[PDB]
RNA sequence: CUGGGGAUAACAGAGUCGUCUCGGGCGAGAGCCCAUAUCGACCCCGAGGCUUGCUACCUCGCUGUCGGCUCUUCCCAUCCUGGCCCUGCAGCAGGGGCCAAGGGUGGGGGUGUUCACCCAUUAAAGGGGAACGUGAGCUGGGCUUAGACCGUCGUGAGACAGGUCGGAUGCUAUCUACCGGAGGUGUUGGCCGCCUGAGGGGAAGGCUCCCCCAGUACGAGAGGAACAGGGAGCCGCGGCCUCUGGUCUACCGGUUGUCCUACAGGGCAUAGCCGGGCAGCUACGCCGCAGCCGAUAAGGCCUGAAAGCAUCUAAGGCCGAAGCGGCCCCCGAAAACAGGCGGCCACCGAGGGCCCGGGAAGAAGACCCGGUUGAUGGGGCGGGGAUGUAAGCGGGAAGGGAAACCGACCCGUUCAGUCUGCCGCUCCCAACAGCCCGAGUGCUACCGGG
RNA sequence: CCUUGUCGGUUAAAUGCCGACCUGCAUGAAUGGCGUAACGAGGUCCCCACUGUCCCCGGCUGGGGCCCGGCGAAACCUCUGC
RNA sequence: AGCCGAGGGAACUCGGCAAAUUGGCCCCGUAACUUCGGGAGAAGGGGUGCCUGCGGGUGUGUAACCCGCAGGUCGCAGUGAC
RNA sequence: GUUACUCCAAAGGGUGUCCCUGGCCUUAGACAGCGG
RNA sequence: ACGGCCCACCAAGCCGAAGAUCGGUACGGGCCAUGAGAGUGGGAGCCCGGAGAUGGACACUGAGACACGGGUCCAGGCCCUAC
């Protein structure tokens, strides 16, 4: 019964839930809502989005 | 030839709308445990639990996923007793004894109640029917019950119904109505955590629907399609007989029929809207209240799967008249996690 | 007890679903001649009416070999699916899926024509064919 | 082209069965010997009406068409699935025959094809009928008009049950039939509620694989089972939206061209286009679908005479199938013995409807919830949710300009602003005011009691 | 004609298309013979891309269909209608 | 009469019918065959918005119409609709 | 079976039952059984 | 460490019938075989030099390596495994 944390957004999804991506280097990905998927596969950038937690990350950054 | 088999079944028919939105029970199991065969509740909403898997079969002992049905149970009241005599063909009622003291609201469903009917009138009653009883002439007694749904504020006219008893002594079954007639009786007093139940209700409605969706016909090909024809059957039938037949399959009313499942599984049995997993007390509501429905607040059962109806429907269950052979045992599983979050 | 030591079968209880009917191409993750594949059957199916088999990871396939060297094209070879693109569902409720659409090519035994794997395969390919992940470098 | 013809063909139907499909009797023999495990000449006797012919009783504008798609149903002369018998049946498999039509019998390549042929799977991938089932259901590839080319025949105009390209598909349902939905009368006064369950329908289930029994029985070896017990899946059926996907012309944002003077806010260009998307609907998602009891079929036995013995049968018993009946699911007081029970009213008025606020229900009707003994709809204030951080203000910005200033974009105020076909609290507004149906009887035989 | 002629290539599988072989039922030289670049809403076969053609269907938009008010026909019709 | 559809991509059908794909401009590059005229826009590949400036052509022109360059910046997408 | 006709299945078989006829054994016959 | 070795800007230059470019074959020499000699052919074994370590690319440490019995990745093969 362990939560989940994506890769898009950083925060913490329920068990029941979501997606896990594999590429064919074993590399694993996790998504809490196909939002996140769709955006992540598109290319929007996180580090701009005040939703996310690379905002906070690139805030310090500047 | 090409050979396939025919499209839909012909042992739901006719398909037409349901007589009542009260479901009716036909058959009852055969218990030897002196107890009241069903209770019945409204239902609330779906989510989903983790729990350590019990029934034989592969996944045994491993957490898996489990959808839950949740419907609250306000406790029903007993207001009367009904004997039953063996006629030329089948059952006859004999008599009804009734409560004398009954809520302002259950003239909704019964506009012509009693005038002065005082407690000493009940009495006697009762002993007359209890005499009646105690010669042999007698066949089975069954309990007169009547939802409550002013509790939880959903509505102010009852439900009223009639329960079996379990068992096969007749004096027995009276000597348990007895004592339960003028109350109230919970769900607790009736259900056992780990059963196999059927579920009775009134399915949910979707008006007029044509051959393809009602009986799962095909859609003609695509120079059909441009002539007016895609979604029709081809032909009604042969020259000879010279008349369309009852199994040609044809448009009408879809949905609201009456529907009985076989064995869900009861989870858990919950009071005043918590439950206590870990010594914890935690609430199954959602965060935000169940979509189309507020608030649990009384009592409530946690059901496997899916049942029919509507979100407010009333439903009706019954003990197991079908059961495997392989039963899973009678106790509450193993719960490592419920979902409480938002649904909408 | 029969024969248990050397074996080339298993069982899992997830049961993926379905996602590539007849006529889907599929690359060769393994280590044989082939590259490219087409599926003409799916062993141990019954259909109906106007329906197409359809198979999903680890089911054993009838396919065709279009390129590669000459020794294999134009064959019928068998062959197990070992990821595809549509998600399927585990126990506990997470699905899953993959980048791309691949198989392995085996005896009809379940003994596989090569001796190494390109990418991670799909453990429920692997429980089912018990002498896969052997010669596979990742299995998620 | 005109007039006619069912006095007369093509065409389906009726008749017939030579032919066709399916069988039988007898016994020459073949089978190491042994007619009859299997095969069975020559000669004789049949069934069906599904092939083609024969005839010309019906129709000459009934429909004049083949094939395919779609949809329903029946027969058995049984391909698989259930149960049995003989064998030239060690086992694994094969031949042949009996009972059984409940369920299944599929996907592809060339060809207008039916059929036949081939491919890979499969438990097996049976064959027929219903106007060669089915064009007021579709299609129009073939065939069978008018245009054109080749070959052959003909002096020629031309022709070919020879080949090839192209070549119109109409309907507002009068009656009945079926699928569903309403309004009445009757059930011998009217009404509310709960039951019974005569009758009808059901495939609600069918099938496969793996493990173990077991490398065991059997067998010289090679090979190679079964009863019970454990699991999983395919096809079919019935439901639901917690999870996942699709849509979501409610909603949120980005952006092109132009118009409202520029900012800001808007209109049009498929919602202008693009991205996301809750509720709802849906499947590519999820949940559920019994084996027992009773009588039988083929068959296997007991007792037992006709016939002092023998004999499964003539009288009697005992067993024995995916098949029959029941349990179970759906419809069901118009079930004409047109039902039972409890309660209310009558012998002004019980009860019901219109009306009003609304959905979980809905083509009209019907159904369900509420109507101040109130949270039914709206508003207000709070929760949850979808988008993605508003305008304004301030500070930067590659660079330009004496300087002032211009400047796409960035940062902060700011999980912001906007919206919410979801939830809760609160009488602030509206569920007011009315109006319409509506049961009442007598004779005879009484019954059971005065 | 026999004909889905035989061989080869194209397919997992070819009554097809292409290339050859001559047994030309019944080819043949201005009723023209054999070739041909460019051109064709001509006929035919294959490949890449693409797709709701199809597996298997689902959701949404506008106009009809349904209800209400108004105007208001026709084809057809022996009598009837399990 | 229109819009969108996961995975697969002609398995549909007499037959890819219908729908979908491509698409404007600049630069690179361009086959067989050929009646040397063509084929040919063959095929195929890369780029394109907004802002801040710098240069060229004709012209008397800080008039008008055209041709190039550098840098900064935003978005899934710059012939962004047509 | 309950069919005058219009408008009804055979060759070949049956210690199924009811009858007729003609031979051969019989007071120890035709089966089984004590005893070759 | 000099250098179009690399870059920004300014020009149009460079090689070629005395054969450029492209292709074929080939490790180079001291030397070897043969022949009267002129010459024809070969250049594995010893010495000097060059290159390589399954094919290809890229780095650390050290005076010195892009390392034959050290490292990292891809391709192509193999071995152990309680997978
Ligand atoms: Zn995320």
């Amino acid at each position: 019964a362990r939560w989940n944390v994506c890769s898009y957004c950083g925060r913490e999804f329920e068990p029941g839930t979501g997606k896990m991506f594999v590429r064919n280097d074993g590399r694993v990905l996790f998504f809490c809502s196909s939002k996140c998927e769709k955006y992540y596969f598109m290319g929007r950038n996180p580090r701009k989005l005040k939703w996310t937690k690379a905002f906070q990350e690139a805030r310090l950054q500047r | 030839k090409i050979h396939r088999p025919r499209r839909g079944s012909l042992a739901y028919s006719p398909r037409k709308r349901a007589k009542s939105i009260v479901p009716r029970i036909r058959s009852w199991p055969k218990d030897s445990e002196v107890r009241m065969l069903g209770f019945a509740g409204y239902k609330a909403g779906m989510t989903h639990i983790l729990m350590i898997d019990d029934s034989p079969g592969l996944t045994k002992g491993k957490e898996i996923f489990v959808p839950v049905t949740i419907v609250e149970v306000p406790p029903l009241f007993v207001y009367g007793i009904r004997a039953y005599k063996q006629g030329y063909l089948g059952l006859e009622t004999a008599t009804e004894v009734w409560f004398h003291d009954l809520h302002k609201n259950v003239a909704r469903r019964i506009k012509t109640l009693p005038k002065n009917y005082n407690e000493e009138a009940f009495q006697a009653k009762l002993g007359q029917l209890e005499d009646l009883v105690n010669d042999g002439e007698i066949a089975d007694v069954r309990l007169l019950v009547h939802t409550q749904p002013w509790l939880i504020g959903l509505k102010k006219k009852p439900e009223v119904m009639e329960y079996a008893i379990g068992g096969d002594d007749v004096k027995a079954k009276f000597d348990y109505a007895k004592e339960k007639i003028g109350k109230e009786l919970r769900a607790g007093e009736v259900l056992h955590e780990g059963e196999l139940l059927d579920v009775i209700a009134v399915t949910k409605g979707k008006g007029t629907q044509g051959p393809v969706k009602r009986w799962g016909v095909k859609v003609q090909f695509h120079k059909a399609q441009r002539a007016g024809k895609g979604r029709h059957i081809g032909n009604l039938g042969p020259w000879h007989p010279a008349r369309v037949m009852w199994t040609v399959p044809q448009a009408g009313q879809m949905g609201f029929h009456h529907r009985t499942e076989f064995n869900k599984r009861l989870i858990a049995i919950g009071e005043n809207g918590k439950l206590v997993l870990d010594g914890n007390e935690i609430e199954i509501t959602p965060k935000g209240g169940f979509p189309h429905y507020g608030i649990v607040r009384s009592d409530f059962l946690m059901i496997e799967g899916t049942i029919p109806g509507s979100f407010k429907r009333i439903i009706r269950v019954r003990p197991a008249i079908r059961p495997p052979k392989k039963k899973p045992p009678v106790e509450r599983p193993q719960i490592t996690y419920v979902s409480r979050e938002s649904k909408q | 007890a029969k024969k248990g030591a050397g074996a080339t079968r298993g069982i899992s209880p997830v049961r993926p679903t379905r996602a590539l009917p007849i006529g889907a191409y599929l690359k060769v993750a393994d280590n044989s001649g082939a590259k490219v594949i087409q599926i003409i059957g799916v062993v141990g199916y019954k259909g109906t009416r106007r329906r197409l088999a359809a198979a999903g990871v680890g089911d054993m396939v009838v396919a065709t070999v279009k390129k590669g060297r000459p020794d294999m094209r134009h064959q019928v070879v068998r062959a197990v699916v070992v990821r595809q693109r549509k998600e399927y569902r585990r126990l506990d409720g997470m699905r899953v899926k993959f980048e791309d659409n691949a198989a392995a090519i085996v005896t009809p035994e379940g003994v596989p024509r090569g001796t190494e794997i390109r990418g991670a395969i799909a453990r429920e390919a692997a429980e089912r064919w018990v002498r896969l992940g052997s010669i596979a470098s990742i299995v998620l």
